[PDB]
RNA sequence: GGAAAAAUAAGUAAACCCUACCAUUUGGAACAACAAGAAGUCGUAACAAGGUAUCUGUAGGUGAACCUGCAGAUGGAUCAUUA
RNA sequence: AUGGCAGUCACGGGUAACGGAGAAUUAGGGUUCGAUUCCGGAGAAGGAGCCUGAGAAACGGCUACUACAACUACGGUUCGGCAGCAGGGAAGAAAAUUGGCCAAUCCUAAUUCAGGGAGCCAGUGACAAGAAAUAGCAAGCUGGGAAACUUACGUUUCUACGGCAUUGAAAUGAGAACAGUGUAAAUCUCUUAGCGAGGAACAAUUGGAGGGCAAGUCAUGGUGCCAGCAGCCGCGGUAAUUCCAGCUCCAAUAGCGUAUAUUAAAGUUGUUGCAGUUAAAAAGCUCGUAGUUGAACUUCUGUUCAGGUUCAUUUCGAUUCGUCGUGUGAAACUGGACAUACGUUUGCGUAAACAUUUUACUGUGAAAAAAUUAGAGUGUUCCAGGCAGGUUUUAGCCCGAAUACAUUAGCAUGGAAUAAUGGAAUAGGACUAAGUCCAUUUUAUUGGUUCUUGGAUUUGGUAAUGAUUAAUAGGGACAGUUGGGGGCAUUAGUAUUUAAUAGUCAGAGGUGAAAUUCUUGGAUUUAUUAAGGACUAACUAAUGCGAAAGCAUUUGCCAAAGAUGUUUUCAUUAAUCAAGAACGAAAGUUAGGGGAUCAAAGACGAUCAGAUACCGUCGUAGUCUUAACUAUAAACUAUACCGACUCGGGAUCGGCUGGAAUAAAUGUCCAGUCGGCACCGUAUGAGAAAUCAAAGUCUUUGGGUUCUGGGGGAAG
C-alpha cells in the first residue's frame, strides 16, 4: 500500500474517527474561542496539523470541524493567515533540499541519490494535483534552484 | 486498489457460501451492491439481510441459507443491446430453466427478464444461479 | 490478475497484441512472408522438369533398402530438385532427360516415411502416368 | 478583310544520358554451413559422490571434448547437532 | 506569416492488394477468401500531348518518343495496337469454336422497317450443381427361423428374412426411329408409331482389409530385409494379418484416388478462452510519461387510482377436443394522483417556445440496391430451382411476385441505471427591486424624448445563502523506538607476508608416495617489536536491514527508512506502465595508485599409455583503491505488482495495550494486537505429479495492470 514501496510496503498506521459527529459533552469553548487560538497559532507561524496537535493535547479538543464545522484549512483561509504553499508539498520539498544539501557533499552516497529520486518523483506528482486543483500558480514549477528560493 | 466493489462483496460472498458459512459481513457497499442483493433476495437465494452505517462506506450482514452455486460480476460492464442477449444467456447460466443475468438498464437494475419485459438493455453487471 | 486487460477502452492493446503474438503460429509465419512463393515450386501444387539422374538412396535407420529416385531440374525454376519414383520396378519407366510430373510427398514440403529429406515424388513421365504405365494401360 | 508554309517567346513534357538512393528479382569471384543417421579416427566431458558434484556469468588457456581463475544456483551427493 | 502531421503509429516499406455487394466454413466468438454476373475505380504495349465535341486525355481517334507489328519497286506507306469475340505463339500444373443469327433481351440512328462477337444460339466442357438406371416378380430345390407335436431325429406352417453358373414369362429405359413438340434455322429435350434383355451382355469404378479406420482366424502362391509398402506407428532378414498376386471381403459409388493453399478439428492465437515454480515461457531492480484502470454519499420511500401483462387456483362458469368469459387475491410493470417529491408559461391527448451541463450507453424511428442469404406462397413429373400460377362462369375470371435481415458512421427521437464531464469558493453565484450604459424589431419616414426588448454594470433586499463522508485508499505532520540500509570521518583486532633484535641448532616444506623448492649466508622453530596491504572469526540463528545487486569491529557526524502510536492535516491526491531515467555480484576495459594474501595465463615438479588436467612448488594479470566505462549470472522462491476472500497451531523480529512476580529494570513472565521473516499440522481447495495456505476462490471459465511462450534443433 505505501506509495512507492513495492513487495512489502503494506500495513496500517492509526487514526479512527468515533462514531459520534457532536462534538464531547465535556467540552466548553466556544467554537468562536477556539477559531482564535487556532488563528493565534497560525500567526506564530504553524501549521494546520500542528495547529490540530495542539488544540487536541493541550486544549481537550478532538476534532475542530465537528466543533466548528469548518476544517483547519478552511478557517485559516477565511480569517485570512494563510499558509501560501500547501502544508503538504512544503514538507516533501524542505526535504528533498535537506537530501541536495547532504548529497552535494557526499557525492559517493547511493542511496541518498536514490531516495532523492524517490521525493522528487513525489513532488512532481502532486504539483500535477495541486496544478490541476488550482491550488498552485499554473507555470509554477519544482527546480533545484527555482524550489530553493521558493520559500523553502 | 479497489476497483469494483460489487466484485469484492460478491466474491467474498460466494466464498462464504460455499465454505457453509451462516452469514457474511460484506465491506464496503454501494448502492450497487445493495440493489443487487435486494434482488438476489426477492429472487429467492439469499435472505434476509443487515446494513451497518459506520459513518462512512457502509458494512452488510448477509444472512445466506444455502441455494447460490454462483454469484458473479462480469468486468468489465459490456454493452448488451437486446440482440446480444442470447449470448449471454447461454454462454454464462447453468441452463435455460433458470439463472439470472442483472444488468444496468436507463429503466433501472434488471434480471434480464425483467428486461425482455421492459423492452431494454445494455450494461451488465454479473449472475447469480 | 490472469496478465491481460479486462477493460472497455483496452480494444487497441488487446487486438496489436494478438497481431503481434500471431507470429509465433508457424503456418501464420510461413504464409504470411512468401514462404510459399521461394519453395522450388514456386507455390505451386506439381512442376515439370528434366531428369539429370537416376539415384538410389539408401533407407533411414532401422530399414535397409534402396530407395530409387530421381534428380530433376524444374522447367519454371531451373532449380535441382531429388524427387522419389514410386511403386516397383518405376524406376524403369524413367530415361535420363525426360519430361516429368512432379509433386509433394503429402506433408507439405517436408519428407515422408523412411526416405531422408526428399520431399517430392514422380507422378507423369512424358505425357503419361506412373499409375498408367504401372498397370499397363498404356505404353511409353 | 480572311488565310496555308515558315519562323518566334514562354509552357506542357515524352525519351536518352550523369549523380545518389529505394523496391522486386536475378548472375557471381571468394567464403561457406546446418539437421538427421550409422560398423570410420583420437580420447572419455556428462548421466552413479561418472571416479575432480554438476550447472550459470565472465575471463584466460587449449588436438578434441574440455581445463583453470573469480562470484553465483541446487536443478545436490546436506531441509538436520553449542555442551 | 511559421505553420501542418506524428506512440490515439505520422513518415516510410511490403501486399503472389483493385474496393465493395458478397463467397467457403461456421454451437457461440471466430478463421479464411473475394481476378470473375451488380455497383464504383482504373487501363488499352510504356509514357506524354492533342483534335472534336454536350461529354474524352478517348485509344476498335490523331501527334511524338521508347519498345515492337504489316507492305515496299527503298522513296515511301499502314483503318498498326486480341486487357472486344473467335483464333495463334509464349509462359506455365493450369483453362473451349478462327461456328449460327439479330427470333428473344436491349442499345444506337434522320429511324415501326437499318446495324450490333452487347446478347442470344449451337460446339468444346467429369470447373461446379440437381434428379437418377446398371434389374424387378415368382416358381421349384434349399439355408434358416418359428412353432407345435413326436420324450431324442419325423411331420405341418411359413408378419422372419435369406440362397441358387436351374425353370418362367412379364416390366422397361440406354440404343435407335416414322411422326408431332421446339428453333431465325439446326441440334437436344418432351409426346409418341415401327424397333430395341438372359447372361465374360445393355457386365462400374476408384481406392482399401495390422492399428489409427469399415473389411482375412486365407494353414493360398511368389519374394526372402531384396523388390517394394508405410500421411504417422511401422511391415519385409524363409512359416509377411502391411510388399507382388489369386480368392474373398470392406468403403465411397458414376464417380473415386493423389498433390498443393485454405476451414473445422485448435481452449495448438485464447474477447468469449490458453499457458509462463520444474514441460516454451514473470524483464536483475526501482522511478515514471503516453496507454489501460479507478472507494463511498444526493427523490430512499409510502399511500391511493387505473390500464393492461402475467400467476396461481378448494371461484367458477360456457361450450369443446381447448380457448373464452369471470372470480378473488398475488406479482413486475405502465401510467395518473397527493405526500417539502421528473419543471415553467402560453395556444388546441399534441405543438412549440422557455428552462433542464454535456456525451458514452440503450429503445424506437427515418434514410437504405438489386442478385445473394433467412423466409411466405406456389408440385419446375420430385428436386436444383423458376416467379409463376389456378379455373371451361372464356371476346373471361381468381390470385402472386411477400416479409425478415440490412452490422460501423451520419440523422431523428424516448430514457431514471451505469461511466465520464460539469456547475456557486478571488463568488454579483441565484432570485428580486432600483438605477447606469451598449445595442434594438415595431410604431409610412428622418430627428429629439421614450418604449420595449436583449447584453453589460453599480447597489439594497430575499433565501438555511453555497464546501458529502472522511475509504482496515493514498500523501503529509508529529512521538518514542528499531535495523549487520547508505556516505563521510575516526578506531581496533588477531591472522597471512615481510623486516628488525635476540635464541637455538639440521633439517624444513610439501605428498598416497614423492620431487620441484627453502635451508650453516642458518632455514623452518622460539620470544619481542615494527612495516605493509587485505579481512571482520567465534558470538552468527529457518534472526535483522536494503529497491535489487548487496550489508557484520569502536566511536562521532550527515542525510535517509519501515513498523507502530495518534479523537493531527490534506481530501482521491491512487494502481500498473511503451517513452525516458537511477541503481546493478563477479569477471572484464581505460588512467593513476597500491600490492599482504590467495591466484586465470605462465614456469616447473609429480601422476599418467598420454596429461598442456585433477595433486605439489612457484607466479603475472587480477584480487584492494581513486576517477571513469561495462549491464551480464542458476541476478532463483527458476513463482510479476496493487486489491479482496477462503483453515488450525505454537514460535520468532519490531511497535503498542493492559496484567503478574522479583533483587523493582532499556530486564522477566502473562494476555491482547499491528506489521515482518518463517515454520508445523491440515484442505470436502489446486495440480500430470513433485507438491502448493497459494501454485486456492477456473468450463460454476471476467477485481486492476505491464511482461513473456506457442514441437525439437538450426541459434541467441
Ligand atoms: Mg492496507
Ligand atoms: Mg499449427
Ligand atoms: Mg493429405
Ligand atoms: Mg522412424
Ligand atoms: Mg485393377
Ligand atoms: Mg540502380
Ligand atoms: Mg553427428
Ligand atoms: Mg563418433
Ligand atoms: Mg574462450
Ligand atoms: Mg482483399
Ligand atoms: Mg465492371
Ligand atoms: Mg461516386
Ligand atoms: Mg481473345
Ligand atoms: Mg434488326
Ligand atoms: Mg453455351
Ligand atoms: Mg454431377
Ligand atoms: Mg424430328
Ligand atoms: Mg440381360
Ligand atoms: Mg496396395
Ligand atoms: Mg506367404
Ligand atoms: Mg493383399
Ligand atoms: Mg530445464
Ligand atoms: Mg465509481
Ligand atoms: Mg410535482
Ligand atoms: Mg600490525
Ligand atoms: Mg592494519
Ligand atoms: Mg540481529
Ligand atoms: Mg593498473
Ligand atoms: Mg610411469
Ligand atoms: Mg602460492
Ligand atoms: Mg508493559
Ligand atoms: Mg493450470
Ligand atoms: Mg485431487
Ligand atoms: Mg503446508
Ligand atoms: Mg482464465
Amino acid at each position: 500500500g505505501r506509495m512507492q514501496m513495492k513487495g512489502k510496503g503494506k500495513g496500517i498506521s492509526g487514526s479512527a474517527l468515533p462514531f459520534k459527529r457532536r462534538s464531547p459533552k465535556w467540552l466548553h469553548m466556544t467554537p468562536s474561542t477556539v477559531v482564535d487560538l487556532s488563528v493565534k497559532l497560525a500567526k506564530k507561524g504553524l501549521t494546520p496539523s500542528q495547529i490540530g496537535v495542539i488544540l487536541r493535547d493541550q486544549h481537550g479538543i478532538p476534532q475542530v470541524r465537528f466543533l466548528t464545522g469548518q476544517k483547519i484549512l478552511r478557517i485559516l483561509k477565511k480569517n485570512g493567515c494563510a499558509p501560501q504553499l500547501p502544508e503538504d508539498l512544503y514538507f516533501l520539498i524542505k526535504k528533498a533540499l535537506s537530501i541536495r544539501k547532504h548529497l552535494e557533499k557526499n557525492r559517493k552516497d547511493k542511496d541518498s541519490k536514490y531516495r532523492l529520486i524517490l521525493v522528487e518523483s513525489r513532488i512532481h506528482r502532486l504539483s500535477r494535483y495541486y496544478k490541476l486543483n488550482q491550488k498552485l500558480p499554473p507555470k509554477w514549477k519544482y527546480n533545484a534552484q527555482t524550489a530553493s528560493a521558493l520559500v523553502q | 486498489v479497489k476497483v469494483n466493489i460489487l466484485a469484492e462483496c460478491l466474491k467474498d460472498l460466494v466464498n462464504a457460501e460455499k465454505m457453509g458459512k451462516k452469514q457474511v459481513l460484506l465491506r464496503p457497499v454501494s448502492k450497487v451492491v445493495l440493489k443487487f442483493l435486494r434482488i438476489m433476495q426477492k429472487n429467492g437465494y439469499i435472505g434476509e439481510f443487515e446494513v451497518i452505517d459506520d459513518h462512512r462506506s457502509k458494512k452488510v450482514v448477509v444472512e445466506l441459507i444455502g441455494r447460490i452455486n454462483k454469484c458473479g460480476v462480469i468486468s468489465p460492464r459490456y454493452d448488451v443491446p437486446l440482440a446480444d442477449f442470447e449470448k449471454w444467456t447461454n454462454n454464462i447460466l447453468p441452463s435455460r430453466q433458470f439463472g439470472n443475468v442483472v444488468l444496468t438498464t436507463t429503466y433501472g437494475i434488471l434480471t434480464h427478464e425483467e428486461c425482455r419485459k421492459r423492452h431494454t438493455g445494455g450494461k451488465i453487471l454479473g449472475f447469480f444461479y | 490478475g490472469v496478465g491481460k486487460p479486462r477493460g472497455i477502452r483496452a480494444g487497441r492493446k488487446l487486438a496489436r497484441h494478438r497481431k503481434d503474438q500471431r507470429w509465433a503460429d508457424n503456418d501464420f509465419n510461413k504464409r504470411l512472408l512468401g514462404s510459399r512463393w521461394r519453395n522450388p515450386f514456386m507455390g505451386a501444387s506439381h512442376a515439370k522438369g528434366l531428369v539429370t539422374e537416376k539415384i538410389g538412396i539408401e533407407s533411414k535407420q532401422p530399414n535397409s533398402a534402396v530407395r530409387k529416385c530421381v534428380r530433376v531440374l524444374l522447367r519454371k525454376n531451373s532449380k535441382k530438385i531429388a524427387a522419389f519414383v514410386p511403386m516397383d520396378g518405376c524406376l524403369n519407366f524413367l530415361a535420363e532427360n525426360d519430361e516429368v510430373l512432379v509433386a509433394g510427398l503429402g506433408r507439405q514440403g517436408h519428407a515422408v516415411g523412411d526416405i531422408p529429406g526428399v520431399r517430392f515424388k514422380v507422378v507423369c513421365v512424358k505425357g503419361i502416368s506412373l499409375l498408367a504405365l504401372f498397370k499397363g494401360k498404356k505404353e511409353k
